């Protein structure tokens, strides 16, 4: 049916999240007063590779690699969370 | 309910079931084994007894320190049964007799009993009844079991609405008088029947099938009100059925037809002993009744169990009677019985 | 040459006898013990110990003891080090969990202190 | 990785040996329910035996299975020599025990277990 | 110290020392330590595959004629990974003395049978069959003594409880007396009785 | 000093009586609840306060070494007397 | 009423105010009836027909690793970085302050004994209460 929260999950210190890193130190924000009624829990930890969790409707969770990724590629995957609502 | 009746555990010995039982009648052959399953629960079981206290040491080993309590009780006496079910949440009722004695005739044991445990267990307040009648129980029979066993039946139904009422086809076993009684007519001559016994039809019930209805009736609260009508798998003539007992007992086997001129009065010719009767005129006509179907009421596949034919327990039964000359033979010896 | 290569999993799960109920739905902790705060020694706080997840304890209904049907219940196994303890527990192929040895910070006392000029730290009785 | 064998070199000879325990107990098994006068069958007695050799399916180390064979065979000569009664033969048909839960709903009904 | 304290033998310590150095010297392939205790006993800790080599000596040799074996004995010991602890105890009537040997193994390794030196071990290594699960191969009748005959398990091992895992009632059911999982009555209280203060202070282990 | 439950059970010197509705006076049915009428804490009121003259007391029980161990009790509070912590026996400095 | 676990009586992960997560031991089990939470919320998801992918504690564990993968690092902080992002966030929405005093609820020694539903259920907290305000 639709979107209802995303999880983005990274490292604090490994080279894998840095792209993903690079992803909230600079676009984030405009993302945020684009869906202010979406949540997109951010979860930092020891040393898990990067990953994506949508949530949609009835309890699908659709599950994103992201590791050496940069932003760009970050974007697009969640670009593409962000427009097919499967 | 209440803190002490929660039931606790892995189900086992030491563990608590949450069911208090009252087991009329427990020194018999039903009593036996269900006191032996409840035992196992941990269920806080009161066994009545009217008998020797002798006679009901082997009720001892049946379970924890103090989940088996004795008291003495009567049958024609208010007091002792309000004295013993005023605690429990079921109250089992095994109180039969194959034979009446000179204090007590079928009407005693199966209309006078019965409706006085069930009109107690409704004035003190008891959860569950569960009473025990014949599957050939019928109004009009020829014999005095029957008609005494569906009067009674009919009045603990009226009496108590949700006594659950539980027909038992006809239970073989170790201690029984359904196998014992077609091995035990070996050497008197013959073993009698009328028409060489091929016009009535059986179905026996293993015990430990019908012992298990009875535990998963006090589990189920579905099961309250019903009318359980507990058969076996297989259906059997009486011909082939005693062609099996004495093929498995390993026995000579000469049957031939003592007809209603002279096979009722080998009862008064047969109990002039006031002791414990080998046969009488009511095991005849119970014998030679045929097992009716009933298929509208529920049964042992109404209750999750497995009912166990004849032929994966008759050994266990029969070995018991075997000379000496066949005790090292096998069940993959003796061919099954034809079903119809 | 009297020595075979085993590169397997060392796994005796088949030879002490215990049932799988009490393999794969027990949870072994190995713990430093910590130190009754009743008392000030730590010698009981030397040694590594695994015990096991408590089951149930009911009342009986005769006495109001506590009933259990654990056989695992009472079982403390003593280790030295933390790895004997987890190769012990891949030995026996119980699932485990490890808390660490919480040692103290090295405090830094200075009875001067109770005594200073202008620090907070003077008592205001002895 | 280097320790001493028992009896097996490698795999093979160990599958040879269990092999050989089970062709003993499938030889067994009538003469088990003949002189010790059971209630039970050959067919059901044969499948209990596969059982219990099918419990300890999932071992690969040769030293294991070693033990296995010899304390299979510590069973058999138990069993051949009559020093297990008819209870010790019984006990591994787990007649008296009462049916265990084994879905979720049952031993979340029953009690505390995981 | 005259009342209370027990009298220290010097004469055993020097000349239970002088004879762990000579069977030290004498027998360097397996020997790994060889300690005296302060009480006055001889331990000569060896390797697994010293078992006939170590003992048939001091079965044999004219300074040492251990010619009883008194007991043997397996000690678990959960922490170290060679688990077991079999403990030979001999007995010489001529030189007054006794002698102990200690080796060691885990589960699956198996330990060399001592029936050819001493045939009094034919049930004691059996018995460490039984209640430890110690394999001795090249024994004649290697199979359980003491527990039951359907007992499966190794009681002596200390990750088997104290209560066992099965329990025996009779059963009128089945006619038979049966087993099933054991629910204690009374749990067996389990006493954290270890005070936390150093008892012995000579027998302190030095830190990490 | 033992009263009665409304069910018709008697009640220890703890305090425990069973429940209306709770199956475990059964073992009681034909029986009798074996209780204790010597009731300890009725048995301690009856002894008069020993008005003694010291600070400290040395209550040992009586009979020397059969009694409790001897402690030591001070009595310098006036409104409440010296009980000792073990027999239950009380003192009272008298000024 | 459906009766759950209290804080003893479950293993159970918890969090507290630094972002550390931890977990319980059963000290002793449930009383009565009484089972633990999400074996009661996965035995009702069982019965509505929307059966939740786990049946034992370990699973769910990983369902949370899931979630928020620093709720199975137990005793570990994890520095949550990023202040500046969340003070542009903070920058949309210019809430007014009122005028009326931080007043914190828990003023005396009173407001402290019977916060939470257990401290509200125990005897000694009402002598303790009792005892600060006589
Ligand atoms: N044919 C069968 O086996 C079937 C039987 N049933 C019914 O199931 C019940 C149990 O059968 P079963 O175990 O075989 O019978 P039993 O003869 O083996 O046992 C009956 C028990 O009832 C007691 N009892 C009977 N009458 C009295 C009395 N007047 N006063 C005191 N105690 C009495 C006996 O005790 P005591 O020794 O003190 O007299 C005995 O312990 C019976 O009601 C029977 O009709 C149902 C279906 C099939
Ligand atoms: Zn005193």
């Amino acid at each position: 049916l639709g979107l209802r929260e995303i999880r983005i999950h990274l490292c604090q210190r490994s080279p894998g999240s840095q792209g993903v890193r690079d992803f909230i130190e600079k676009r984030y924000v405009e993302l945020k007063k684009a869906n202010p009624d979406l949540p997109i829990l951010i979860r930092e930890c020891s040393d898990v590779q990067p990953k994506l969790w949508a949530r949609y409707a009835f309890g699908q969770e659709k599950n994103v690699s992201l590791n050496n990724f940069s932003a760009d590629q970050v974007t697009r995957a969640l670009e593409n969370v962000l427009s097919s609502k499967a | 309910l209440h803190h002490a009746v929660i039931p606790h555990g892995k189900g086992g010995r030491s563990s608590v079931s949450g069911i208090v039982a009252t087991v009329f009648g427990a020194t018999g052959f039903l009593g036996r084994y269900l006191v032996n399953h409840l035992g196992r629960m941990g269920s806080q079981v009161i066994v009545p007894y009217r008998c020797e206290p002798y006679d009901t040491m082997h009720l001892r080993p049946m379970g924890d320190l103090g989940q088996i309590i004795f008291m003495d009780w009567n049958g024609r006496d208010k007091d002792s049964i309000r004295r013993a079910v005023e605690h429990s949440n079921v109250v089992i009722n095994l109180v039969g007799r194959e034979w009446e004695t000179k204090n007590f005739d079928f009407e005693d044991v199966f209309v006078k009993i019965p409706q006085a445990i069930a009109q107690v267990s409704k004035e003190a307040g008891v959860e569950k009844f569960i009473h025990i009648s014949h599957l050939n129980a019928d109004i009009k029979s020829s014999s005095k079991y029957l008609r005494n066993k569906a009067v009674g039946e009919k009045e603990v139904r009226e009496t108590f609405p949700e006594a659950t009422i539980i027909k038992p086809a006809d239970i073989f076993g170790r201690e029984d008088r359904f196998l014992n009684y077609f091995a035990n007519i070996r050497w008197f001559g013959g073993v009698p029947l009328i028409s060489l016994g091929k016009k009535t039809v059986k179905q026996p019930v293993y015990i430990v099938d019908v012992t298990k209805g009875i535990i998963n009736a006090i589990k189920d609260p579905d099961a309250r009100g019903k009318t359980f009508a507990f058969v076996g798998p297989n259906r059997y003539l009486l011909f082939d059925l005693v062609q099996y007992v004495f093929a498995v007992a390993h026995r000579p086997f000469l049957p031939y037809p003592m007809p209603h001129f002279a096979y009722r009065w080998i009862g008064r010719l047969f109990e002039i002993s006031p002791f414990e009767p080998w046969t009488t005129r009511d095991k005849v006509e119970r014998i030679h009744t045929t097992d009716r179907t009933l298929p509208h009421l529920p049964g042992l596949e109404d209750l999750g169990v497995q009912a166990t034919p004849l032929e994966l327990k008759a050994i266990e039964v029969l070995r018991r009677h075997r000379t000496y000359r066949w005790l090292s033979s096998e069940i993959e010896d003796v061919q099954p019985a034809k079903t119809v | 040459t009297q020595l075979i290569t085993v590169d397997e999993k060392l796994d005796i799960t088949t030879l002490t006898g215990v049932p799988e109920e009490h393999i794969k739905t027990r949870k072994a902790r190995i713990f430093v013990p910590a130190r009754n705060n009743m008392q000030s020694g730590v010698n009981n706080t030397k040694k590594w110990k695994m015990e096991f997840d408590t089951r149930e304890r009911w009342e009986n209904p005769l006495m109001g003891w506590a009933s259990t049907a654990d056989p695992l219940s009472n079982l403390v196994l003593t280790f030295s080090t933390k790895e004997d303890a987890i190769a012990f527990a891949e030995k026996n192929g119980w699932s485990y969990d490890v808390e660490e040895r919480k040692v103290p910070k090295p405090k830094s006392k200075s009875y001067g202190a109770n005594f200073s000029w202008n620090k907070r730290t003077r008592v205001s009785t002895k | 990785t280097s320790v001493k064998p028992i009896f097996s070199r490698d795999m093979n000879e160990a599958k040879r040996r269990v092999r050989e325990l089970y062709r003993a107990w499938y030889r067994e098994v009538p003469n088990t329910v003949h002189l010790f006068q059971l209630d039970i069958s050959v067919k059901q007695g044969r499948d209990k035996v596969r059982e219990m050799f099918k419990k300890n399916a999932h071992v690969t180390d040769p030293r294991v299975v070693d033990l296995l064979v010899i304390k299979g065979k510590m069973e058999l000569e138990e069993t051949i020599n009559v020093w297990k009664q008819r209870t010790h033969v019984m006990r591994f048909f787990h007649e008296t025990e009462a049916p265990r839960p084994k879905d979720f709903l049952s031993k979340f009904y029953v009690g505390h277990d995981p | 110290t005259r009342p209370t304290v027990r009298p220290r033998n010097d004469v055993a310590h020097k000349q239970l020392s002088a004879f762990g150095e000579y069977v030290a010297e004498i027998l360097p392939k397996y020997v790994q330590q060889v300690q005296v205790s302060c009480f006055s006993e001889l331990e000569i800790c060896i390797h697994p595959d010293g078992v006939i080599p170590v003992l048939t000596f001091l079965r044999d040799h004219s300074n040492a004629q251990f010619k009883s074996l008194a007991d043997l004995t397996a000690v678990d010991i959960p922490t170290r990974q060679n688990r077991f602890e079999i403990v030979y105890n001999l007995l010489s009537l001529r030189f007054n003395s006794r002698i102990r040997v200690k080796t060691y193994t885990d589960e699956l390794t198996p330990v060399e049978s001592s029936v050819s030196v001493y045939k009094a071990a034919n049930w004691y290594e059996r018995e460490i069959w039984d209640m430890f699960g110690v394999f001795f191969a090249n024994h004649p009748d290697l199979r359980r003594i003491l527990t039951d005959y359907g007992f499966e398990g190794h009681p002596f091992r200390k990750d088997f409880p104290l209560s066992g895992y099965v329990e025996l009632r009779y059963d009128d059911e089945v006619k038979r007396v049966v087993a099933e999982p054991v629910e204690l009555a009374q749990e067996f209280r389990k006493f954290d009785l270890n005070s936390p203060w150093e008892a012995f202070p000579a027998y302190r282990q030095p830190p990490e | 000093g033992v009263r009665t439950s409304p069910t018709g059970e008697k009640v220890t010197h703890t305090g425990q009586v069973y429940d209306d509705e709770d199956y475990r006076r059964v073992r009681f049915v034909g029986r009798q609840k074996e209780v204790n009428e010597n009731f300890a804490i009725d048995l301690i009121a009856e002894q008069p306060v020993s008005q003694v003259g010291s600070r400290v007391i040395s209550c040992d029980g009586g009979g020397g070494a059969l009694g409790h161990p001897r402690v030591y009790i001070n009595l310098d509070k006036e409104t409440k007397t010296g009980t000792c912590g073990y027999c239950g026996l009380q003192f009272r400095q008298q000024h | 009423i459906l009766p759950g676990a209290a804080y003893t009586e479950k293993s159970a992960t918890y969090v507290n105010t630094e972002g550390r997560a931890q977990q319980t031991k059963v000290a002793v089990m449930p009383p009565g009836l009484a089972r633990e939470d999400w074996k009661i919320i996965r035995a009702l998801s069982e019965i509505a027909g929307m059966t939740l992918p786990y049946d034992t504690l370990d699973q769910v564990r990983n369902r949370l690793e899931e979630v928020s993968p620093n709720l199975v690092r137990y005793d570990d902080v994890e520095g949550a970085n990023y202040f500046q992002q969340a003070s542009e966030l903070s920058k949309l929405v210019n809430q007014q302050l009122l005028a009326d005093p931080l007043v914190p609820p828990q003023l005396t020694i009173k407001d402290f004994y019977m916060t939470d539903s257990i401290s509200r259920a125990s005897q000694t907290m009402a002598k303790c209460v009792k005892a600060v305000t006589e």
